[PDB]
């Protein structure tokens, strides 16, 4: 019996956590959820508490915390505060075409490894004179090496052939330059893995026309945000793909695209697939593989029946109908 | 009769510039060309080609071989602050996206192309993203003016003010301020990751997009990929003193540089864009319609668009079709 931190988050986060728990009880999952909430206040009490809870349990499942960008710079993203403080350096998502979800592209199977702690997300800005703002993108050798190390290790453990570094080192020559250097330094230790690089501009252009060429992709923080979203979209959108945040000692599971879903909150139409799949990845990490594969099979099977599809993938079904259908593939195991 | 300074550029450039001029002549366009050459002298463009553009206020540019980048200089020389990219699905050239009708409006002076980086210590690098009141205001007013003048209804500011609160929030604040003045254009704001997310799913939900330098650099190529690539995509840089340079953004293509095979579409469509900027709507339309019909017919498609015909043939058919008005 494991104790896991659960941050419900905002928008559709709370309602989906409820379905997660329902599914967990019905599958007899030996996991207790220890809920911690993160409000809207500029006061960082809630967020530091959440961080401390994850330090004990070392594993969390969270919804997306709203960041109000009309607030002052000192009020920072709680999502970002969290993963930077816990040093969850690796953000990994797996975008794979779902045979039941027909889109404009097929045979997409891409692993995206995104640097999760520095780059454009360092929250370093200032106003030297009135109306002249500088923001400071930070690229380091230590963090670039570990992200690259993680990307190559994953590729060879998964039986995958190619790692593509995406960057803009033709413009940010020193910054993105160093990131490349660190990827190359790691590449030397993996002669079996084909290493390529590609400019983020070209990468997106390639993704919308021939995304099948990509196998494993490693990149700095912002470009990760971009590529993750393009890739989720190609396979059918934000309700489908799960997302992991790994540190050396901690792991936090969430939906790939990190969407609050405020505009569809409480209307029983949120797609549950992404969150369920995140919760399975968490089970696999907690070494509860039997329960993972059991829940994973049900949600992937519910995906085949196009009658159980929510609006974000063309269907008209509700969240609760999908949960029923998932719970039903479980109670027949 | 109006004068445009023509920069034929490199590799396949001279060819496709020759193709455009020829088609323009076939259309009886009120345009004569003032051929110049830009090569960095020891760093600035030749003295006698700057004055040429200062004179004409209006220029057309082929693909340029790079290393000091020639585009950086031209940008700085003429203060070309707005990069404009209309992406529209080509009926003769099917991609998985058939309903794309988008204009990306890119701030082209500052943002993350500040030029400034430092090695803080060994293995720790800082790249400065720079955002100012004036440049952000300038680009916002351009985007709304463009919206109005080109029969456009929605403008979306694309940002990450959630993550980059001071810089992007400032950019966003100037867009919001301009929006209040131009109430006849509908304004909304969207996170960059959400724009990408929706763009690859349903491009039709967007109209005009305004954004800082790196985002628009990236997003403009994304949009190009929706409609068939860089070889078919028009682009214009609008600057200070009413100056504008329209350009092809594809490669130099040295492999086929003088062996025909080159595709003039993108430049021609930039030249059509130029024409519309000049008020020559009738000529723009005819050349555009001609180009389109040629592509749709699909007889004289160049090797990149899947055909077998050479540049000469493709140009000839456009010329032939334009003459029928
Ligand atoms: N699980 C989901 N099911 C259906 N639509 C979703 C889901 N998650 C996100 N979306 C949609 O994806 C879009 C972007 O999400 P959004 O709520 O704007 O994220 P954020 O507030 O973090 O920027 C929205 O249209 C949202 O309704
Ligand atoms: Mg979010
Ligand atoms: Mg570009």
């Amino acid at each position: 019996r494991h104790t896991v931190t659960m941050i419900p988050g905002d928008g559709i986060g709370p309602e989906l956590m409820l379905h997660v728990k329902s599914v967990f009880r019905h599958a007899c999952v030996p996991v207790d959820f220890e809920e911690v909430h993160v409000s809207s206040n500029a006061d960082e009490e809630d967020i530091r508490n959440a961080i401390m809870a994850i330090r004990r349990n070392r594993v969390a499942l969270k919804g997306n915390i709203e960041t109000n960008h009309n607030l002052p710079p000192s009020h920072k993203s709680r999502n970002n505060i969290l993963r930077t403080s816990l040093d969850l350096y690796a953000n990994v998502i797996h975008c794979k075409s779902l045979p039941g979800v027909v889109t404009r592209h097929k045979d997409i199977d891409i692993l995206i490894v995104r640097e999760n702690t520095e780059g454009e997300y360092s929250s370093l800005e200032h106003e030297s004179v009135a109306g002249v703002v500088e923001s400071l993108k930070i690229i380091t050798k230590a963090k670039s090496l570990r992200i690259a190390e993680y990307a190559f290790k994953l590729a060879q453990e998964s039986g995958r052939k190619k790692v593509t570094a995406v960057h803009k080192a033709n413009i940010m020559k020193l910054g993105d330059g160093l990131f490349l250097q660190c990827c190359r330094e790691v590449a030397a230790r993996y002669p079996q893995i084909t290493f390529e690089n590609m400019i983020v501009d070209n990468t997106t252009m390639q993704l919308v026309s021939r995304p099948q060429q990509f196998d494993v992709m490693v990149m700095p923080n912002l470009y990760g945000n971009i590529v993750n979203n393009v890739c989720a979209g190609l396979v059918g959108g934000p309700g489908l793909v799960a997302g992991a945040n790994y540190g050396h000692v901690y792991a936090v599971f969430e939906t790939a695209t990190r969407n609050t879903g405020k505009s569809i909150a409480n209307k029983n139409i949120a797609n549950p697939t992404a969150t369920l799949l995140a919760s399975c990845m968490m089970l696999d990490h907690l070494k509860l593989h039997s329960y993972a594969t059991s829940i994973r099979k049900a949600v992937l099977a519910s995906m085949d029946n196009e009658n159980m599809h929510t609006p974000d993938i063309g269907g008209q079904g509700t969240t609760s109908e999908a949960i029923q259908d998932v719970i039903r593939h479980i109670r027949v195991i | 009769v109006q004068t445009v300074t023509l920069i034929p550029g490199d590799g396949i450039g001279p060819e496709i510039s020759a193709a455009v001029m020829k088609i323009f002549d076939a259309a009886k366009a009120p345009i004569q060309w003032e051929e110049r050459n830009v090569t960095a002298i020891q760093w600035m463009i030749p003295s006698e080609a700057k004055e040429s553009m200062d004179k004409n206020k209006m220029g057309l540019k082929g693909p340029l071989k790079t290393p000091p980048s020639m585009n950086l200089l031209l940008r700085k020389t003429f203060d070309l602050y707005a990069n404009v990219r209309p992406c529209v699905s080509i009926e003769g050239y099917k991609t998985p996206y058939t309903d794309v009708n988008i204009v990306t409006i890119r701030e082209n002076t500052e943002g993350e192309y500040s030029g400034i980086e430092h090695v803080i210590v060994d293995g720790v690098v800082q790249s400065i993203k720079l955002i100012t009141e004036g440049a952000s205001k300038r680009i916002a007013e351009f985007a709304f003016e463009y919206a109005r003048n080109n029969h456009r209804s929605n403008v979306t500011a694309v940002h990450k003010a959630n993550i980059m609160r001071m810089s992007d929030g400032l950019f966003l604040q100037k867009c919001r301020e301009v929006a209040e003045s131009c109430k006849d254009i509908k304004f909304n704001e969207m996170y960059l990751d959400t724009v990408c997310l929706n763009m690859v799913q349903d491009p039709s939900q967007f109209d005009v997009l305004v954004m800082p330098n790196l985002y628009g650099d990236i997003l403009s190529d994304l949009c190009a990929g929706l409609i068939g690539g860089l070889g078919v995509t028009p682009s214009g840089n609008i600057g200070a003193n009413g100056v504008a340079i329209f350009e092809s953004v594809h490669g130099t293509a040295p492999d086929i540089a003088g062996k025909d095979m080159a595709n003039p579409t993108a430049l021609l469509l930039s030249a059509v864009m130029m024409l519309r900027h000049m008020g020559l709507f009738d000529h723009a339309a005819r050349i555009e319609a001609a180009c389109f019909a040629t592509i749709k017919d699909g007889k004289s498609l160049t090797k990149d668009l899947g055909g077998n015909a050479k540049c000469s043939d493709f140009t000839e058919e456009i010329c032939r079709r334009v003459k029928d008005l």
